[PDB]
């Protein structure tokens, strides 16, 4: 209740919060805190939708390109209605799997001489067909 | 002095743009009052029911054939006001158009949705009209209180939680994802009353859909 | 399963299990490959189903893969597909090799830039 | 005013401001300097006088040089040498620096 969330990024598993604590009485000496929570899956592999590919043991977090806004917002000038970009910043690795999203590969299967390829599940459950 | 009968936005591309124009008793003129502000349009629009206002501006006269008459009372009001009826008009007097120009409105097309692919409707994928165009809904976020609000909009019933084992029946969109991470919090009226991204931008495919399947 | 640690020590050949369990009615299908290339019906084995005491109604079953040891040791990778009628897409698959699976030791390596960056 | 950051993060260069209110009547002048040395005319633009809609009878300006990334990240020190005639010794001086802030800490957690 006391914390706002600024991102909730779920490739990399970051999540940043802002608070302000009330140290002291002077107004002016409350300290300003940031907190970021990074989750590092040790079992993935470089490209998430392809099981050959090797693994991965590098892990690069850039905080600039994480806290970015990129969604043009509606602004009232009495007498228009304009649409103006947050940012002039706006390919990116996925590094862990999103729940809210379904991850399928292409598998050649052999049966009596012919192969039939079948669209496979490579998330555990994840959603449904 | 006159009361305003009603407006009809003549000499423009549907009843949703063109001009201005005032019903005076028995004949109708044109107004042109000055500090035309986008208060003043939403009213206008309200009037009509298209949507929202979005521009208002006065063009230059090159033999635009502007027979109508003009009005001789301002209209100041609030935006949040009510119809015409209920905003103050100075006590007659002379014209403020100066400069011989006519006012233009331009309004927003009003809201629309159905469900395509389910028999006798009540059922099948989400379809929301806007821009003129029908588009498809993201089910990245789509709790059970998002159910229920397209239900009773169309008049359909509480929906009976059909699962997705039945959802399979309808299949795929062509169209643009107009909609996205759609949190319906409350009953509202409205889908659109509720908090989403923006329209046009999505991070979702056409596999991944929103079917609606109400008691019927 | 990866194989054992005491099996590669007299570097003679490795041993792969697949253990599928949970599962009614008995029919399954499984099926070994190597980097997307299918394997020889011959170089693995399979066992009919048999019922599991502890709960009844779900059975279970595995499938034995013998690689040589230097080709295990180069770090090649194996898959294990199953087919049967209760999964969602009918087919799913799994991945191991020599880096996942019982490993010796974890690398990491982390970096943090651009920490004092614009957020708004 | 300290450079923004996001400038520099870019790396074309950085803004120093030196905003100066509060002077009456209409006469102010602003310097550059650096390490002692005065630095040259065109290196700085200077506003002029002008006055404050809130309180009546006050004037303000400011002047802005432009320095390189490699300049400001190798540690020099600028300063806003100003001239007023109500000035007790009609100089004044406020100086920044790229230390020129407040201590941070970093409460590093790692979970193994
Ligand atoms: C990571 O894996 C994906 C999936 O194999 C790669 O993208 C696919 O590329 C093939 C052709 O090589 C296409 O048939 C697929 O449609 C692509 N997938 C999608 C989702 O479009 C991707 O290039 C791989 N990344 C790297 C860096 O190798
Ligand atoms: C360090 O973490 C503890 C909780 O583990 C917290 O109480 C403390 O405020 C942190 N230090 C700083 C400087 O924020
Ligand atoms: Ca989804
Ligand atoms: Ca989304």
């Amino acid at each position: 209740d006391e914390r706002i969330v600024l991102v909730d990024n779920k490739c990399k598993c970051a999540r940043i919060t802002s608070r302000i604590i009330r140290s002291s009485e002077d107004p002016n000496e409350d300290i300003v805190e940031r907190n970021i929570r990074i989750i590092v899956p040790l079992n993935n592999r470089e490209n998430i939708s392809d099981p050959t590919s090797p693994l991965r043991t590098r892990f690069v977090y850039h905080l600039s390109d994480l806290c970015k806004k990129c969604d043009p917002t509606e602004v009232e000038l009495d007498n228009q209605i304009v649409t103006a970009t947050q940012s002039n910043i706006c390919t990116e690795t996925c590094y862990t799997y999103d729940r809210n999203k379904c991850y399928t590969a292409v598998v050649p299967l052999v049966y009596g001489g012919e192969t039939k390829m079948v669209e496979t599940a490579l998330t555990p459950d994840a959603c449904y067909p | 002095s006159p009361v305003p009968e009603g407006v009809r936005l003549a000499d423009g591309p549907g009843h949703c743009k063109g001009r201005v124009e005032v019903k005076h008793q028995n004949q109708w003129y044109t107004v042109c009052q000055t500090g035309w502000s986008l208060r003043a349009a939403k009213v206008v629009c309200r009037q009509l029911g298209c949507g929202r206002a979005v521009l208002t501006q006065k063009r230059c006269n090159k033999h635009a054939y502007g027979r109508k008459p003009i009005w001789l009372s301002q209209m100041s009001c609030s935006g949040r006001e009510a119809t015409l009826q209920d905003c103050p008009s100075g006590p007659w007097g002379k014209n403020t158009c100066n400069h011989d120009e006519d006012t233009w409105v331009e309004c927003e097309d009003p809201f629309d949705l159905r469900l395509v692919g389910g028999d006798n409707l009540c059922s099948g994928r989400l379809e929301v009209l806007h821009k003129g165009v029908w588009g498809s809904v993201c089910d990245d976020n789509w709790g059970e209180k998002e159910d229920q609000v397209v239900c009773k909009q169309l008049g359909c019933g509480k929906s009976l939680s059909p699962s997705f084992r039945d959802r399979k029946c309808y299949g795929p969109g062509v169209g643009r994802i107009w909609l996205d991470n759609v949190r319906c919090s409350g009953e509202e009226q409205s889908l659109e009353q509720c908090q989403h991204r923006f329209w046009g931008f999505h991070d979702c495919t056409h596999q991944e859909d929103v079917a609606v399947i109400c008691s019927g | 399963l990866p194989p054992a640690r005491e099996q590669l020590n007299l570097r003679e050949s490795a041993t792969i299990t697949c253990l599928v369990t949970g599962f009614s009615p008995a029919d399954v299908f499984v099926q070994w490959m190597q980097r997307g290339q299918p394997l020889s019906p011959e170089k693995y084995v399979t066992s009919a189903p048999m019922p599991e005491p502890q709960a009844p109604g779900r059975y279970f079953a595995h499938s034995i893969l013998t690689v040589s040891e230097e080709e295990w040791n180069t770090g090649e990778t194996y898959t294990c597909v199953v087919a049967h009628e209760a999964l969602p897409n009918r087919v799913t698959e799994r991945t191991v090799d020599k880096s996942t699976g019982k490993p010796t030791l974890y690398n990491v390596s982390l970096v943090m830039s651009d920490t004092a960056g614009t957020c708004y």
